[PDB]
DNA sequence: TCACAGGATGTATATATCTGACACGTGCCTGGAGACTAGGGAGTAATCCCCTTGGCGGTTAAAACGCGGGGGACAGCGCGTACGTGCGTTTAAGCGGTGCTAGAGCTGTCTACGACCAATTGAGGACATGCCCGGGCATGTT
DNA sequence: AACATGCCCGGGCATGTCCTCAATTGGTCGTAGACAGCTCTAGCACCGCTTAAACGCACGTACGCGCTGTCCCCCGCGTTTTAACCGCCAAGGGGATTACTCCCTAGTCTCCAGGCACGTGTCAGATATATACATCCTGTGA
């Protein structure tokens, strides 16, 4: 179905100078989740461990939390919901925390929990943030996307923008990122095709 | 009418010859000239009537004759034209 | 109002300016006919009919008469080449023939 | 009566202006007007074909002057084209 | 007694037929040959005898024209006669 | 049937500088939409998103709406009703918002509106106005034309032009743009020939 | 940029009639361009003379019939006459 | 139109030739109609003995050269055309027998 | 520029005399030849540079050539006329 | 070895002419002389090539019909050779 | 809509020795009718005079009757009924005796009823049958048709069957034939074209 | 779900001579439907029109019907009920008569029947029987395919055999008849891949 | 066997007799120049595209050059038939009227068609506008 | 990495409409043709007389046709050299095309003299007859 608004995609970096980063991944064949600075985008497998950084400058208040979001790219795509096609909804993979129909699900964290928003009626997954640990400027969030990109009555080939948010205990804004996102069965071949085109 | 194609003399074809420069005759000229005279004059005879039955005459005038000359490349002087 | 001088009188020539821009101007020739065209045809005829007479008279002295006879005529137009050239297939009334006898022909 | 033209009087004025003491029989006047006739039917009609060639309108003393070159051989075309462009010269200068 | 050798009159007859410029055929003729040519094609046609002559003398020139040619032809093979053969060639040569 | 009045097509920016802006797509024979600066024209496929985008000086107030309608371009049809054809007007192709016989829709935007107007017998559609997001420049509507041209018994290859009104609440006349439409099969074949022509 | 006038069409079509199967080189078709506009010149040519020579204001079918026969050998004639008879008997029925 | 008299060759155009070269000031409706019938007849006369001639050749198509021989293999045609020159018409093959070996 | 008569070349001459027929030429055959191919030229040429010049062209056109031809009692075909 | 007892070749190029249509003259000289001869009556003339085509055809026809008749000439004369004066004749009947 | 049943197309002569004849026709521009006896195919402008000749061996009774109806000739479409497109069926071309829908018409003929059978859900118009007149072999029907084949909608593009039926006072079949039917702008240019591909 | 039973896939001619037929499509790559003798097997295309031909060597009783159902051909599969995938089975392509969830539909035929199978769970589609018109060898039923083999949660790109049976107004078995088919994008393309394989 | 002188025949020049050429005068009939106005042709200037003219390199055929033998051609000789020439006789042509009818030639009057001009609808080719399948890329399994 | 398998834009083909030129239809006015009538000339037909030409028969030489021998032109074949032919590129001039302006021509009007046609008279040419010059035939010379 349609919601009624749009999320807001624009970067901000707040109060606490908020950013995003990425694994030096490569390009091979058997790569489960890869990035590309080029075009600020992620390559991953369909349910395999996809590493975000969060990056800051300085620590936000404990009670802060890291909600991530998908919305289509394509500007008359945006008011739909994305949500797993029909196949994957029915299929019995659920991990016992995240709903059939959620595409994005973090993995190893007890605390996350799961939104499908009474008023825009978009699906959005949250967990606690955390300071970095030791030896690491960054803390690690790892996220499994469970359509690919083309999967038929989901997403159907286009492209979606992970919109990652820092958000306080009310859910007020203290910044934001996006990235886009391809879930594919090749990565590795799929970044360089489209870093390819970058030079066509 | 019939015959007078013999009307043109042996003699007269001499004189003919003669005036051409002619000197001395083989007499199966005189069969081939006869035939070849009405070959030609049959010819400007056809055209000649021809301009005439155009005109809705009955009577050939010289300028028939002339035109049916003239046009196989024989423009003739004195009779008109 | 100028009393008329006629076209021939103004170029100088004896035959009828007037007739030949009739001749050519009516009688399926022409879209247009430009009056110096007829005074220019008029000169070029007058000439070669001088030529002709001239010749011819010449004939008709080399024959002691006064009066010039087609025959003389036709001499004129067999001597002069160019003139065997323009009429070189005219026949000629009472014409005959030039007093041309091949050499093998001749006695010996 | 019925009219038809006819060239006499001036070929014999030519002929005075040229033997003044000879004449012409009416056999040689006939083949003197069929010459006239002849010569004018030739350049009448080159004069035409090079009009309608050109795609042009008006037969002018060109036509003519190029009609006689065409008819003419090359001595008899020179004095003739002299005499040509003398007659109209003195025509439009008179 | 005279008696000329086989083939001398010509000489004279040749300037003669030359020189003069009557006609070389009898007029009745050569009028009735016209007309019996000319019923094979209409019947009852009639005529001018300017138009008659003038046909003679088309054909006398055009018979005359042709000897000449025809002569030369006989000379060309150097022969002194001239036969069927070189009208024939003299015609052909000129495309009748 | 015949309206008693014709629109107004003359370009009037208003208190708020407004101004119309397209897409730079190329002329691919078959391209979805594509616009011509040179024609002030756009070119686009039945029912393929159509991007126009909304430029101003100064943003206008809150409850501020878009209204797109078509008039026919030629003096003389000017007075009839731009309509879709008895074809299309039958098809069971309704999304749910609009009506079966308007030419023009808007997608994606839940908050749409269509006018058939009592007085005029006018068709037009319209939405709220939203501002740009921070950091954007304008703001674009996604527009629909649900006839060919061509279309016997409709527009009948008759030339329409699109006219963009900016209005208040009431309907009261805040700002007017037009650009000429052409709906085709193959929209940058068609651009390039007319585009060629103009030098011809 | 310019046109051109020429026989080319009626050609191939008279071509199809005799020989349905046959097509005609670029040249040939000059050939049959220039035989129609020689055969045109020489009988308008002629129809021309008769209509002056008979001082008659026109051609008709008439000065063509008999321009025909003067410029065809008789065999083609009788043929050509039998075509131009009908088709301008045809024609004022039509 | 043509397909009144049921001509294949086009009667207004031969009508506009005759109103200008200068062949006559006037014309009867007649005239165009009689000479476009004797040019389309002697048209195809020629073409029909130039596609036997093709065929003979064993060609599917009429070039210069057939018309040529097409045109002389009748000799009212030869007699037509006696002083007629055909670009690449090339000539008859005619040996006459004098020059034959015996 | 000068010479090209030199260019009409013997055997050249020979093959046109084969379509003639001919079975043997003579050596004198060649000059002759080209004496009386220079003649038409000349004519032809002469008659087509006054219809160009009459034109006021600089340049020979088919159309020139066949003219010249024309009148010269023999028609071309194939090259426009 | 073998070589031709001499003529069977000459029947055989009769043959082949006579069938072929193309140009038997050199495809440029000719230009040249048409240039050559030109120049005589006006200098910086321009040639079409469609014009000397013209030329070249004309002269081949004509030279060809010249030789058909001087060939005939020559049989009269029951020569196997043809001569000067062949032409000659030829020509001059045709009236040259 | 669908028909419960597919008539029958096979061509029998009957009792009578029953078949159809067509006018020779040319291939020119404007031709109104033409037909191609390679292709059994009739090539025609919408709404002008089709001319179907009866021939039969011999005079079927007084109250015989002649049917036309048309049906798709490919056999998945078989089954649809054939009617004229949504805009000819509403344009205000009856001529007081046909019902706007019906595709075929027959002109000049006071007798003649359209029936939109109640069972099969098909179109036909049906006449009396007469007899040759004096000096005739055949008898003329004048019919015409009333959309293009290529009309959206209607035949859309989809070549069409015409079956003639000779029938009885009840309608008992007499005898049969069929033709195929394009109508279009240029009957003449359409059926050169189709009989020139019939050598490729 | 899981079936209690295999279908007999056992050729059967029985009293009537039954057999199949198809037609001479070529291997054209996107050729909506063709067959392959060599392989026994139908390539087609979603929702395409795929005529199948029954041939008789003698007209079956009226009231006779025609069925057809599917089957996997691997013997692992067998006994899984061939049905839509859970995508196709949401979407709203109902054509007024089949139900949501099957796999084969017929065109065209208003007195077509849905059968799903109490005792057994398959799906099938019957209709009645028609003859040929007396000189025509065969009647032809007009299938439609609505998923392709490789739909996942479906088919999941394992093979399928078509069974068609002839039955009498009970149900009771008179012929019957199989065949493989191949649901996919590209028929030609795919067909002549595997015509090619039979001799490597 | 080949060429010139005297006589005869053909062509040119003079005298006698008769006809035609040529020269001079009067009345009739346009034909011709002088004159004026307006659509058009022709002329002049400007601009753009294609052809002609000019240049260079490689490969093949044409042509040029040389020798030997066959046939053609030319020269000379012999025999028979046909043509040419002379004389005499008969018929036709030519010449010179005599008579009659049809056609040609010319004039007048009336009708139809042609020519010329405008408007309307069709012929022909080019363009306006949409669907399928193919090509190729997008995206997954082994 | 190679093969498995789905989806969107492009080339082409499918199919409806426009613009430019030709044909058709109608009207108006003038000229030519068509049709009829009348007059005179020429043609056609017929008869008589005289001379030349043609036809027929007889007689002789040259020309034509046929045959043989001798010498040089030509053809045929091989080898070597030069330009033709072919392929590709560049610049300038000419020809073609379009627009604008003036003067030749055409068309229509008026008036006077010359030419044309017919009539009248004398001188020199034309023809016929007779004499001299040029060419041919017969006889004579080399």
């Amino acid at each position: 179905p349609l919601s009624s608004s749009v999320p807001s995609q624009k970067t901000y970096q707040g109060s606490y100078g908020f950013r995003l980063g990425f694994l030096h991944s490569g390009t091979a064949k058997s790569v489960t989740c890869t990035y590309s600075p080029a075009l600020n985008k992620m390559f991953c497998q369909l349910a395999k461990t996809c590493p975000v950084q969060l990056w800051v400058d300085s620590t936000p208040p404990p009670g802060t939390r890291v909600r991530a979001m998908a919305i289509y790219k394509q500007s008359q795509h945006m008011t739909e919901v994305v949500r797993r096609c029909p196949h994957h909804e029915r299929c019995s993979d659920s991990d016992g925390l995240a709903p059939p129909q959620h595409l994005i699900r973090v993995e190893g964290n007890l605390r996350v929990e799961y939104l499908d928003d009474r008023n825009t009626f978009r699906h959005s997954v949250v967990v606690p943030y955390e300071p970095p640990e030791v030896g690491s400027d960054c803390t690690t969030i790892h996220y499994n996307y469970m359509c690919n990109s083309s999967c038929m009555g989901g997403m159907n080939r286009r492209p979606i923008l992970t919109i990652i948010t820092l958000e306080d205990s009310s859910g007020n804004l203290l910044g934001r990122n996006s990235f886009e996102v391809r879930v594919c069965a090749c990565p590795g071949r799929d970044r360089r095709t489209e870093e390819e085109n970058l030079r066509k | 009418l019939r015959d007078n194609i013999q009307g043109i003399t042996k003699p007269a074809i001499r004189r003919l010859a003669r005036r051409g420069g002619v000197k001395r005759i083989s007499g199966l000229i005189y069969e081939e000239t006869r035939g070849v005279l009405k070959v030609f004059l049959e010819n400007v005879i056809r055209d000649a009537v021809t301009y005439t039955e155009h005109a809705k005459r009955k009577t050939v005038t010289a300028m028939d004759v002339v035109y049916a000359l003239k046009r196989q490349g024989r423009t003739l002087y004195g009779f008109g034209g | 109002r100028a009393k008329a001088k006629t076209r021939s009188s103004r170029a100088g020539l004896q035959f009828p300016v007037g007739r030949v821009h009739r001749l050519l101007r009516k009688g399926n020739y022409s879209e247009r006919v430009g009056a110096g065209a007829p005074v220019y045809l008029a000169a070029v005829l007058e000439y070669l009919t001088a030529e002709i007479l001239e010749l011819a008279g010449n004939a008709a002295r080399d024959n002691k008469k006064t009066r010039i006879i087609p025959r003389h005529l036709q001499l004129a137009i067999r001597n002069d080449e160019e003139l065997n050239k323009l009429l070189g297939r005219v026949t000629i009334a009472q014409g005959g023939v030039l007093p041309n006898i091949q050499a093998v022909l001749l006695p010996k | 009566r019925s009219r038809k033209e006819s060239y006499s009087i001036y070929v014999y004025k030519v002929l005075k202006q040229v033997h003044p003491d000879t004449g012409i029989s009416s056999k040689a006047m006939g083949i003197m007007n069929s010459f006239v006739n002849d010569i004018f039917e030739r350049i009448a009609g080159e004069a035409s074909r090079l009009a309608h060639y050109n795609k042009r309108s008006t037969i002018t003393s060109r036509e003519i002057q190029t009609a006689v070159r065409l008819l003419l051989p090359g001595e008899l075309a020179k004095h003739a084209v002299s005499e040509g462009t003398k007659a109209v010269t003195k025509y439009t200068s008179a | 007694p005279h008696r000329y050798r086989p083939g001398t009159v010509a000489l004279r007859e040749i300037r003669r037929y030359q020189k003069s410029t009557e006609l070389l055929i009898r007029k009745l003729p050569f009028q009735r040959l016209v007309r019996e040519i000319a019923q094979d094609f209409k019947t009852d046609l009639r005529f001018q005898s300017s138009a008659v002559m003038a046909l003679q003398e088309a054909c006398e020139a055009y018979l005359v024209g042709l000897f000449e040619d025809t002569n030369l032809c006989a000379i060309h093979a150097k022969r002194v006669t001239i036969m069927p053969k070189d009208i024939q060639l003299a015609r052909r040569i000129r495309g009748e």
